[PDB]
DNA sequence: TAATGCTTGTGCCTTTATTAAAGAGGAAAGTTGCGGTGGATTAAAGCACCATCGTGCGGAGAATACGATAAGGCTCTTGCTTCATTTGAAGTTATTGACAGTTGAATCGAGCCGCTCAATTGGTCAATTATGGAGTCAATAAAGG
DNA sequence: CCTTTATTGACTCCATAATTGACCAATTGAGCGGCTCGATTCAACTGTCAATAACTTCAAATGAAGCAAGAGCCTTATCGTATTCTCCGCACGATGGTGCTTTAATCCACCGCAACTTTCCTCTTTAATAAAGGCACAAGCATTA
């Protein structure tokens, strides 16, 4: 079967970051796992959020507020600001 | 509306600190109190706040809190 | 004039006060506290009462199991009397 | 065919992402919005991440990275050790920290 | 119509616990025997805590269960303790427990 | 609205263990809300064991093995064992 | 299998103790050392075969360890 | 023959072993031990190595932490040698 | 300071195995289409949240006398560190075998979805009894003699 | 031990409110039915976990020597504690306004389901070079003088 997993996207955030530095393989699993968690996180915030206000929708709204109360401080401003846009240049194209 | 602080007197310390079986307390322990109070107080009035915003709400209610708790394992019964 | 000698009327109030169920702190000045506190995070906001009664609770018992841990780092360095650094080592290694 | 992912000008795929929220059952429904959101929030916490290991790569003249920079760039950043604060790093190490009370 | 509750010798209400598994999406089917399960545990955990906090009432010569003999029943059991340790219940109060250190 | 809660189950079982012992209205809220932490806990833990094994259903097993991770020693024990017997009875007959 | 927790020697409790800071080290710190890591191990161990166990399998995986872990809140990287 | 002042071998030590990220513990000894615990709990086991590698990690990393715990409590009574009260107070703290 | 042990940091060659790179094809993303179900909008009630006012009384702020607890300094002895010798068990390599995890099918059992119903339970009103409050006595414990 | 005195548990009586009970309805558990899928059993393959043997050699066990750190003891001074006095603002009771939360109805728009295409990512195979390893070497720290 085929294993499904982040790595060519997080080589390519290397690249755009990094353009000379390489990454191993113990750490490019690493931050497969990472991201993963990160994404477990914020989906079951998320549905635990909907389920609060009896919606049976998860929106960019929910999304939101999960990465608000998920995330810390600036970390949480910044991500929030880079999900607007993504969402903002999605909608408006 | 600000140094409310200050309205959590030496006294509800003392009364605090006899409840947790403290014999003797220092000068500074008050001050150290208020410190870390605010500072539980900052982390769970924001994360109800959150919640509440998240409704569409413009009134806090009991179960934001109870929520804003749990999410940093303080359960609390009672309020449900 | 009868004067207890130190520390046994501390010993009453520690038998009293671990006795009762009631909230110790006054609950006026901790509402002031709490809208204070929601203010810098959302203007005019409203607090259903029992909102404040369960951060008042909360807020209590938190208060009262770091006394608890501060009373033991007091104890485990030879002391009665509890300071700063009791509290700054409890909360070091509660993780806060 | 234009993919999601350009659609919105993000290096992470929207579409797999959305394959993921559908598939998780967190929701009956997920709206069109809501996995473009999640994919630049993940790219955002990577490239974070993966800036400061590769700052800790270059400080330790390396030009690979290794776990040990991951554990040292989560370690030394504020935010991201509370995010991390129970998380273990296979061979990381720890931060290199001894007491004043205890040099000679 | 026999109610499931009694069907099995239960107190609890299994159509209820059913209906509750169904409508939490936590899987897309629950089994006719997951939901009897469940409310047996619920039953065997409130008369273990019931039967405790009656008898901490009992002991202080009351005759109503008030929530301070839950909070003394909870903290004086080493396994609901262990259960219950992050626990806050509302106007439970604490255990009575001075240090030996601290006496004259 | 009618809001659902456990107090008359939770009053039954008052009386069949203690028949002359009553309880007040905060005490019986604080075992509502007992119960209803708890069933959410296993609930979930279930949840997540289904998703392991690629299981769409939860059965019986599920919720077992979910009071044997939760709950802790001879409290999951009898737990356990009350679980079984009422399931062998309302298969039974 | 017997007495192997003695398998855990003295050595490796110092090394394990000279990582985290330590400058000196008493005599019974290796006992109560023992005693800590054989309670930590027992619970995760015990977690990860109730896992392995509900998957009608005999062979403890990695991802079984990983599950037992995040259960206590202690989630490991690198093993996924 | 020239020795060393006590402490600063010991100094060195923590130098060295902070700067590494090798496992400190012995890899047979340590899956014996796993394989006599998981032995209690069913019989007939199989581990796979994954596995008994991250029991490892995690064992290792656990240790390395309580010995900071406690490393800070023995310094807060004014010692340098860590003693098994300093580890019963940070895991009592810790609330283990 | 200062010479010297001395362990650690630094520079260079090797290889290898660990990471960068190319391909087949298949497995999943994008598109079109439909439609009903969920979300956005709007009007209305009703309750709940806030601001005002009065008082009066128990709890908070401020001195004051003081004694006992934390902190500093000295001494000692004993427990832990450093060094050296011997050894014994972990590490690495190659081998075998059989047990168990996994994938693929058939299939028969079983749980989802509709419709009815009606019976159990939840909102609403009555109440008397267990507990809260006040007053008094006896028992308990502490402090100076 | 003793005696006085401050403090609290018990005891009793009255208030009170609140927990138990009865009742109307409402909505939901149960029964029957049809039907698609899923989880059970069987089978074979195949991956690897366990057990074996062998050799090396470095890390663990043990013993000596010694020294410095933890603990005990004395002294002091200063700082938290208990008691009293004054006052002040929290708690309780009433009020009145309004805003904002919840509910009901409507409309529209958008996301799930399905089939087809297509093109992108993922095991398998190939290579090339970064770093561990080894070897030689410089260099700042520790130590006794």
């Amino acid at each position: 079967k085929n294993v499904e997993t982040y790595k060519i996207y997080i080589f390519k955030v290397l690249k755009q970051v990094h353009p000379d530095i390489g990454i191993s393989s113990k750490a490019m699993g690493i931050m497969n796992s990472f991201i993963n968690d990160i994404f477990e996180k914020l989906a079951q915030e998320s549905s635990k959020l909907a389920r609060y206000n009896k919606k049976p929708t998860i929106t960019s709204r929910e999304i939101q507020t999960a990465v608000r109360l998920v995330l810390p401080g600036e970390l949480a401003k910044h991500a929030v600001s880079e999900g607007t846009k993504a969402v903002t240049k999605f909608t408006s194209s | 509306l600000r140094d409310n602080i200050q309205g959590i007197t030496k006294p509800a310390i003392r009364r605090l600190a006899r409840r947790g079986g403290v014999k003797r307390i220092s000068g500074l322990i008050y001050e150290e109190t208020r410190g870390v109070l605010k500072i539980f107080l900052e982390n769970v009035i924001r994360d109800a706040v959150t919640y509440t915003e998240h409704a569409r709400r413009k009134t806090v209610t009991a179960m934001d809190v109870v929520y804003a708790l749990k999410r940093q394992g303080r359960t609390l019964y009672g309020f449900g | 004039p009868h004067r207890f000698r130190p520390g046994t009327v501390a010993l009453r109030e520690i038998r009293k006060y671990q006795k009762s169920t009631e909230l110790l702190i006054r609950k006026l000045p901790f509402q002031r506290l709490v809208r204070e506190i929601a203010q810098d995070f959302k203007t005019d906001l409203r607090f259903q009462s029992s909102a404040v009664a369960a951060l008042q609770e909360a807020a209590e018992a938190y208060l009262v199991g770091l006394f608890e841990d501060t009373n033991l780092c007091a104890i485990h360095a030879k002391r009665v009397t509890i300071m700063p650094k009791d509290i700054q080592l409890a909360r070091r290694i509660r993780g806060e | 065919a234009t993919s999601r992912s350009s659609k919105a000008g993000l290096q992470f795929p929207v579409g797999r992402i959305a394959r993921f929220l559908k598939a998780g059952k967190y929701a009956e429904r997920v709206g069109a919005g809501a996995p473009v959101y999640l994919a630049a929030v993940l790219e955002y916490l990577a490239a974070e991440v993966l800036e400061l290991a590769g700052n800790a790569a270059r400080d330790n003249k390396k030009t690979r990275i290794v776990p040990r920079h991951i554990q040292l760039a989560v370690r030394n950043d504020e935010e991201l050790s509370k995010l991390l604060g129970d998380v273990t790093i296979a061979n990381g190490g720890v931060m290199p920290n001894i007491h004043n009370l205890l040099l000679p």
